[PDB]
């Protein structure tokens, strides 16, 4: 990100943490206490459910 | 792998081959992004030229 005076280095690792996280963290899901995740599927219109 | 062992079966299979290109030499330029800000030159505009 930038260079001193001092001749050190600035890396994004020093003003920030980098991690890998989801994209939002709004919607966490458990299933019988357990952490789980899962996909809700509706059905488009005019398709048969079975 | 799959190619081989289907090779070791001629009395089966016979011209299996793949579909598509095998990998070929690239030239790889590797830019300095430390010399690059170093020098006063902007990665964006080294990108753009190239």
């Amino acid at each position: 990100l930038k260079v001193n005076q001092d001749g050190s280095r600035v890396l994004l690792r020093d003003v920030a943490k980098i991690e890998l996280g989801g994209e939002n963290y709004d919607i966490i899901a458990e299933f019988n206490g357990q952490p789980a995740s899962g996909l809700g599927i509706k059905l488009a219109t005019g398709a048969n459910a079975l | 792998q799959l190619l081989a062992e289907a090779a070791k079966h001629p009395d089966m299979l016979t011209s299996v081959r793949p579909n598509g290109l095998e990998d070929t030499p690239q030239f790889k330029i590797d830019i300095d992004q430390e010399k690059a800000q170093a020098l006063g030159v902007s990665i964006n505009d080294i990108n753009t030229t190239l």
